[PDB]
RNA sequence: UUAAUUUAUUAAUGCAAACACCUGCAUUAAAAAUUUCGGUUCGGAGCAGAACCCAACCUCCGAGCAGUACAUGCUAAGACUUCACCAGUCAAAGCGAACCUCAAUUGAUCCAAUAACUUGACGGAACAAGUUACCCUAGGGGCGCAAUCCUAUUCUAGAGUCCAUAUCAACAAUAGGGUUUACGACCUCUGUUGGAUCAGGACAUCCCGAUGGUGCAGCCGCUAUUAAAGGUUCGUUUGUUCAACGAUUAAAGUCCUACGUGAU
């Protein structure tokens, strides 16, 4: 079998078609 | 470049190499081998086309050997199908089809490529200066013939367009014609073939010598020369007999009797 | 059918290119493909060359479509991995993967021992990172020990010849390869011996199993005719030569006489091959003792079916998907009945459609195999 | 006539003829060809089994040549697998100043048979070969030999060691090579016993044997080549040496 | 028995031992003896000009190395265990510190040496033919006729596009082949290469027909399409469909037909 996450999986919505269009964590803070 | 083995030029080359009547009708012969092509160019043959595989075309030395002939690049399958040998020679040429006391050897009738090549190698070893054979349809650049000659057949002064009719005209000079057969006894070492010029006529191993040539050998001032067979075997290979006769002639011209 | 799997336009176009050999998924392929597309870690035993590799790859392609390219950063390892026990099987798998990935974005690579590690650890091979990588365990272990590859970046693992990968020589390297444990694991084989399956249970948690055909000893294919050798070994090779004379009829009609010979020992294979090449037979021999370049050339020739007679050692018994496999002779009967059945399924690998001939020699050690022949 | 193309006679014949190691294991040779079988029968070869083809038995002349062999009428497939030949015969495989022709190492079978025919013609009293890797039961060697090897003293297990022990008599070991110049006719190999060594075509002449020929009282003998060819045929060179030796023992020098 | 293996024993040799005879050791045989004949090589530049790869019996420099070392600390719980030990390993807390060069310079197991450390050129089961239509014990299962095949077929039901009667055909039915089964015991104890023959099929046409381009002025050609209506020889060597030889032809094309056709 295969257990996926019960709730919303992390990093799911912020992917989108254009991954390079993300703002990205430029600062470590 | 020729990559497709079904090309019309490749098919024509295969038909010319496989069929000697095609070589006679087209007036062209194919010689496989860089050394064979060099020997043909040195002997006076004019090449009309040069075939270079993917290996010999990279050398550019065989490309220099064309001397204005048509050079075509050949694939591996095209070279394998075109060449009559299992190993296709990288450089091939499609071309148009005596010393003092010289050794002249005349080979009548059909002869196998292996026997002809062995005779050529033995004659090159002995140093025969003249070879006459059957008519122009016989090609000495065939892969069986070239492989049997071990490069000596390309290196020997052999005339392939001599034919049975013009051979008496090509050897009408002061050379004692002798018949070499098992029923000839004079002996082979008991002949004057070394103190004077000799035009040796020998038939095929399974074809035999013509009775007209045997009569003409006695007619031309020579005598029938036989090999003394100490054993019980009536006849050996014709190439071995030719090698023994050439060795006896070379020894007797080297001061022996 | 295949459209029930939701194939991509590249996947659908490649499946249409596989026609007329693929007009719909096989029943075992139907059972395997979408469950793998459900992501479940499973093992499937079925017919060899039955499109099971394609069934595993299509769900793998769908899963890789749901994976981001950000994990494809330089220096890391692949997310989609495949394992084969032989360099020839790995090469065939890589060749099959490169056809499907021509219209896709997945990079397909192969890794095996005895080859050029400079090309294996090349900057566009190891460091640039690929989507699909089929690797032998030795080369992968050497890369991991030398830090030329990683194991935390994997997300979809495929174990081809998993029973052969469960070999005592092969289990330790696989366990050393075993690494994120949350990756989707799929194993493929022809049959599952029990003593290895519980070994999978050493690293398993609620998996699944997909079995095909008869649940009993599925020894006889309905499309393969089999014979029993009622003669001693002494003239049997001569009888094989007589069979070669019979194969001479197979050489006459143009109905393809590609013959694969089973030999247990590489030196025995060499002796038999020297005899056959002496016997004017166009035979090529592949073995574990053969040179790697020589083995590669022989495998390419067999892929082109250049040598109608080819002998194979214990390295080349199973997993073969060879086109035009019409003649299969167990010159040496396999020491395992599973191995004999796997060699039998190696021929006629186009499916239930392409026919072939099977002949197996019988020796004294194989006398107990006669009951196995029952 | 046998009903199966894989007949046990046909299978055994194809195994012995096609594989010369199988011929050595079986200890048999194949006389292939009506002229070759006649030459072998006249040369002393005794066949053990006979195969007469579809058109060969129609003439039945070769059926007169049997005189007690195992005569099997040969059909299509046995003749075809035996073709490498319709008159097929499965047969069993130092004097004062002795003449020995020694072929070092292995060699091709056709050239070996031609050399055997040449040595039969010359009348050499001994034929010496390499170790157990040299095979005289090869059907190609029998075909090119014209059956003469049965009448010649040929031993193929003599090897590099025991053949020198087999020739410990006063035989002038002569070195025959392209780099030998003494000459071949300039040697005393006919007025006294000689041990003429001829190297393999693909192996050449061993340096130990070349040194031992000069050591054992002989000299390096070379064939003079007027032409541009670097080496002649080994069989042709051996035939030339045997003819020169026979001539010089027949009153020449 | 030329399955395998010996060789107790002879017979030869040869070597020993003793001065032709005896004994011992090897080899060879003859003869024996013991046991088998199963079941259902590696790198840098170009060819390869801008993520990979790329080819040549490709174009040039190179390599079987050389030089330089051997906190890489101590202490200390708790674990793994070479299936014993020995030998080996992992590692938490504490004390004391930080916070190889090369350009390639190399290869693999296996058998070696070495007590070992170390040094040498991708899966590795102990082995034995064929017959018993003589084996032996023990286990498992002409004459009589045509009941059957039988054919100059009647009624025509019916198929046969229509049309029972071009042809076929069932039910019953005039009957009477001695070729098949017994009934009675009548005179009694899946064959095979050429070839001969006959050839059928395909064009992927060797020639001929019709064309297009041509490095086609014309004659000869080449290429490509269409065309199976037609043919594609005779002999020599060799039993070989191939090959060499001569005369040829407009051409001497190829294969398939159980690599066609032997129930002669
Ligand atoms: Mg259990
Ligand atoms: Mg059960």
């Amino acid at each position: 079998r295969r257990t996926p996450p019960l709730g919303p999986m992390p990093n799911s919505d912020i992917d989108l078609s254009n991954l390079e269009r993300l703002e990205k964590y430029r600062s470590f803070d | 470049d020729k990559a497709y083995p079904g090309d019309r030029r490749l098919s024509s080359v295969m038909t010319i190499v496989k069929s000697r009547p095609f070589r006679e009708k087209q007036g062209k012969i194919l010689l496989e081998g860089r050394r064979l092509i060099s020997d043909a160019l040195k002997a006076g043959a004019v090449p009309k086309m040069f075939f270079f595989s993917r290996l010999e075309y990279l050398k550019e030395l065989p490309v220099d050997k064309l001397k204005g002939v048509s050079l075509i690049k050949v694939k591996f399958e095209d070279i394998k199908d075109w060449s009559d040998l299992v190993t296709p020679q990288g450089i091939m040429g499609i071309f148009a089809k005596q010393h003092s006391l010289p050794l002249l050897l005349i080979c009548d009738n059909l002869r196998d490529p292996g026997n002809l090549g062995t005779i050529l190698r033995s004659a090159a070893g002995a140093g025969c200066s003249k070879v006459l054979l059957t008519k122009g349809c016989v090609d000495a650049w065939e892969p069986k013939v070239l492989r049997a000659g071990m490069g000596a057949h390309f290196r020997m002064p052999i005339i392939n367009n001599l034919e049975w009719e013009t051979v008496p005209n090509y050897l009408p000079p002061d050379t004692r014609v002798y018949v070499a057969d098992n029923c000839g006894l004079v002996q082979s070492y008991d002949s004057d073939w070394t103190e004077a010029p000799a035009a040796v006529v020998i038939g095929g191993e399974t074809y035999g010598v013509s009775l007209e040539s045997l009569q003409l050998a006695e007619s031309t001032g020579g005598k029938r020369l036989l090999i003394p067979v100490v054993p019980g075997v009536d006849s050996l290979n014709s190439a071995m007999a030719a090698s023994i006769l050439l060795f006896e002639g070379k020894r007797q011209l080297r001061g022996r009797a | 059918s295949f459209a029930d799997l939701g194939l991509e336009p590249r996947v659908l176009h490649a499946l249409q290119e596989a026609a007329p050999e693929v007009v719909q998924p096989t029943t075992v392929q139907s059972s395997t493909i979408p469950s793998l597309l459900r992501g479940r870690h499973v093992v499937c035993a079925a017919e060899t060359g039955s499109g099971k590799t394609l069934s595993y790859l299509l769900p793998l392609l769908q899963r890789l479509l749901g994976q981001p390219s950000l994990d494809s950063l330089p220096i890391p390892a692949p997310r989609g991995l495949v394992l084969v026990p032989s360099r020839e099987l790995a090469q065939q798998v890589r060749a099959v993967a490169q056809p499907l990935g021509r219209s896709l974005g997945l990079l397909v690579r192969d890794l095996e021992g005895g080859h050029g590690m400079r090309r294996i650890r090349l900057q566009l091979s190891r460091q640039p990172s690929a989507d699909v990588l089929v690797a032998t365990p030795g080369a992968l272990w050497k890369a991991l020990k030398s830090r030329l590859i990683s194991l935390e970046q994997l997300s979809f693992l495929v174990l081809d010849e998993a029973d052969t990968l469960l070999d005592e020589s092969f289990l330790e390297l696989v366990d050393y390869i075993l690494f994120n444990p949350k990756a989707q694991l799929v194993l493929v084989g022809a049959t599952f011996p029990e003593g290895v399956g519980q070994l999978l249970n050493k690293v398993a948690s609620p998996d699944a199993v997909t079995t095909i055909t008869s649940s009993k000893l599925h020894c006889i294919m309905p499309h393969v005719k089999q014979t029993f050798l009622r003669l001693k070994g002494a003239d049997k090779v001569a009888e094989l030569v007589h069979i070669l004379k019979h194969r001479d009829r197979a050489e006459r009609t143009g109905p393809s006489g590609t013959v694969l010979v089973f030999c247990n020992s590489s030196s025995t294979v060499n002796w038999l091959g020297y005899i056959l090449d002496d016997h004017k037979i166009q035979h090529l021999r592949l073995q574990g003792q053969m040179p790697a370049l020589m083995r590669v050339g022989i495998f390419q020739s067999f892929q082109k079916s250049s040598r109608d007679i080819l002998l194979c050692t214990d390295i080349a018994s199973r997993g073969l998907d060879s086109t035009g496999v019409e003649l299969v002779v167990n010159y040496d009967f396999p020491p395992t009945l599973q191995d004999y059945i796997h060699r039998a399924g190696r021929v006629g690998r186009v499916g239930s459609e392409v026919p072939g001939t099977v002949i197996s020699f019988v020796t004294h050690p194989w006398d107990v195999s006669l009951v196995q022949k029952i």
